[PDB]
């Protein structure tokens, strides 16, 4: 019974970057081929492992990690970035294992007045450690007096819309992500390519 | 009482170093974009360098691998190391608090950079005697500096309408040249005495000079 | 990736005014630009950010509009003090922020003819071998003024530099310095030294003098 990537890759709704959905995926066969070959990706960057092999492979966990940001955000899904993203949003471990797609999503994902739907975290103190998951809408202290919950001066809702419209710059257009983390533990491997079933 | 205040330009040899700061009041840098963004006499703002609060910094084409931006936390205070200078890094740095969505909302007073092999001199002060019915001029002549920028100020800021400073002309030997003028009454010649005091910190020179008739 | 676009480079207009001033982007952005307000000797001072929501401390006179790539600020009845160069810039929320390259706004206001003062050296400039006369221009409107140096009737070309202040933020003038230089020596071989003046605010030329000595 095979893998659920259509669940994954063809959801009607993505997550906010900022709170990332994240699908466990065991117990299944994976038909990688499906992606690779696909060409209605414009980002197919695998870290660790090699694309056309892994229909061969198998692993104990696989994680499906999927969201939207800006195109010319994408580069920052990537093991050792830094940025609004990578630092505050959502961030690659150095020794990551696994593989990045993103694809153009202008004509689900704008709308003519902008769509105000899809947000990032833009105030925060420190950046996040890798797969950490900041859902927080605490008002941000930028100065020495503390807000209470008030939205003013040096008191910031940390939260910011992209304001997607089909006009955008290609690089400012919204971009589906997708994560794929193999994890290779010290267990049964539950999670193989077609070839090793 | 939000305020930035800028601290270490001045005059340079090409390809040293020079360490800029910002002493800031009213917010926590170490919790703010900061930016560094730069303008050269008469042109655009171009920006430089920009910190995060999480620590990243990010650099303008036109200066990575020789600026360098930092902080202290306990100073409150915001850095931008600079060295292999050239000529065209000249200009007046400005440090800035940056809520990027919200854009830069409070400025540093700016701070002159300037990048030159000429050495430093300071100014000669002249008087402009007034001459003497109705309204008379007078002021003082600021001869033959380097470099950039000098104060001129009239009885130690007590006096300010009628002042023009007019702004430095470089002459033909390189050094820099302006006047200061100010109109009075011309019954106040007898009344008020009248002083410009002239400051020029790359030389240390300050300089009084009462003018008289 | 994203160049900003001012237009006009230059603006004149009259108090009580309306004012627009465009920026276009090379590619869309949206509704991520702010202006600022730079007057001389002054940082730049944030007016609008979200291309139409107003900073703040700002008076409501400045507005700005526009999406994608095209937006404009509007003053709606100019002060004398609006008297600035005003920038745009990209709000872009990852690191290459970039501005637009300035407007000059200047303000137009009725002819004000100068009032013009000669100064000799100083007798302490003398005993250091060289010789500055200073002609002074004060509170003239428009800026375009000529001015001439005649030495005992002869027109001096190429030993004068002139200076210009920034328009006043009060009452819109401009003041002028001209300074003729010479040495010592060359100053002790003349009589009469003259500052001519020509100006639309003038019905026929100002000429101030001295006598070296008097
Ligand atoms: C996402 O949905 C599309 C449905 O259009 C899937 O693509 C189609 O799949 C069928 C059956 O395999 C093919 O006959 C079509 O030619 C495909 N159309 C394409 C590729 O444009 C797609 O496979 C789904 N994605 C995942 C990961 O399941």
């Amino acid at each position: 019974n095979l893998c659920p990537f259509g669940e994954v890759f063809n959801a009607t709704r993505f997550a906010s970057v900022y709170a990332w959905n994240r699908k466990r995926i065991s117990n299944c066969v994976a038909d990688y081929s499906v992606l690779y070959n696909s060409a209605s990706f414009s980002t197919f960057k695998c870290y660790g492992v090699s694309p056309t092999k892994l229909n061969d492979l198998c692993f104990t966990n696989v994680y499906a990690d999927s969201f939207v940001i800006r195109g010319d955000e994408v580069r920052q899904i990537a093991p050792g970035q830094t940025g609004k993203i990578a630092d505050y949003n959502y961030k690659l471990p150095d020794d990551f294992t696994g593989c990045v797609i993103a694809w153009n999503s202008n004509n689900l994902d704008s709308k003519v007045g902008g769509n105000y739907n899809y947000l990032y975290r833009l105030f925060r103190k420190s950046n996040l450690k890798p797969f950490e998951r900041d859902i927080s809408t605490e008002i941000y202290q930028a100065g020495s007096t503390p807000c209470n919950g008030v939205e003013g001066f040096n008191c910031y809702f940390p939260l910011q819309s992209y304001g997607f419209q089909p006009t955008n710059g290609v690089g400012y257009q919204p971009y589906r992500v997708v994560v794929l983390s193999f994890e290779l533990l010290h267990a049964p491997a539950t999670v193989c390519g077609p070839k090793k079933s | 009482e939000v305020q930035l205040v800028e601290s270490g330009g001045g005059l340079i040899q090409p390809g040293g170093s020079l360490r800029l700061s910002c002493a800031a009041s009213g917010f926590i840098v170490s919790r703010n974009y900061m930016n560094w963004v730069r303008q050269a006499p008469g042109k655009g703002l171009e920006w430089v360098a920009l910190i995060y609060s999480g620590g990243s910094t990010f650099y303008a084409d036109s200066v990575k691998g020789r600026f360098t931006i930092s902080r202290d936390n306990s100073k409150n205070t915001l850095y931008l190391q600079m060295n292999s200078l050239r000529a065209e890094d000249t200009a007046v740095y400005y440090c800035a608090r940056d809520l990027v969505v919200y854009g830069l909302d409070y400025w540093g007073q700016g701070t002159l950079v300037t990048v030159s092999s000429a050495s430093t001199k300071g100014p000669s002060v002249f008087p402009l005697a007034p001459s003497s019915g109705g309204t008379a001029a007078l002021g003082c002549l600021v001869k033959d500096y380097f470099p950039e920028p000098v104060t001129v100020s009239w009885n130690s800021g007590a006096l300010t309408s009628g002042v023009h400073t007019f702004p430095a002309v470089l002459q033909s030997s390189g050094l820099y040249s302006l006047s200061s003028v100010v109109t009075v009454p011309s019954s106040s010649l007898g009344t008020q005495t009248y002083i410009c005091n002239v400051n020029h910190k790359p030389s240390n020179t300050k300089v009084d000079k009462r003018v008289e008739p | 990736a994203i160049q900003l676009t001012q237009s006009p480079s230059s603006l004149s207009a009259s108090v009580g005014d309306r004012v627009t001033i465009t920026c276009r982007a090379s590619q869309g952005i949206s509704s991520h630009l702010a202006w600022y307000q730079q007057k001389p000797g002054k940082a730049p001072k944030l007016l609008i950010f979200a291309a139409s929501t107003l900073q703040s401390g700002v008076p409501s006179r400045f507005s700005g509009s526009g999406s994608g790539t095209d937006f404009t600020l509007t003053i709606s009845s100019l002060q004398p003090e609006d008297f600035a160069t005003y920038y745009c810039q990209h709000l872009n929320s990852n690191p290459p922020i970039t501005f637009g390259q300035g407007t000059r706004l200047e303000i137009k206001r009725t002819v004000a003819a100068p009032s013009v003062f000669i100064f000799p050296p100083s007798d302490e400039q003398l005993k250091s071998g060289t010789a500055s006369v200073v002609c002074l221009l004060n509170n003239f409107y428009p800026r375009e003024a000529k001015v001439q140096w005649k030495v005992d009737n002869a027109l001096q070309s190429g030993n004068s530099q002139e200076s210009v202040t920034e328009q006043d933020s009060k009452d819109s003038t401009y003041s002028l310095s001209s300074t003729l230089t010479l040495s010592k020596a060359d100053y002790e071989k003349h009589k009469v030294y003259a500052c001519e003046v020509t100006h639309q605010g003038l019905s026929s030329p100002v000429t101030k003098s001295f006598n070296r000595g008097e």
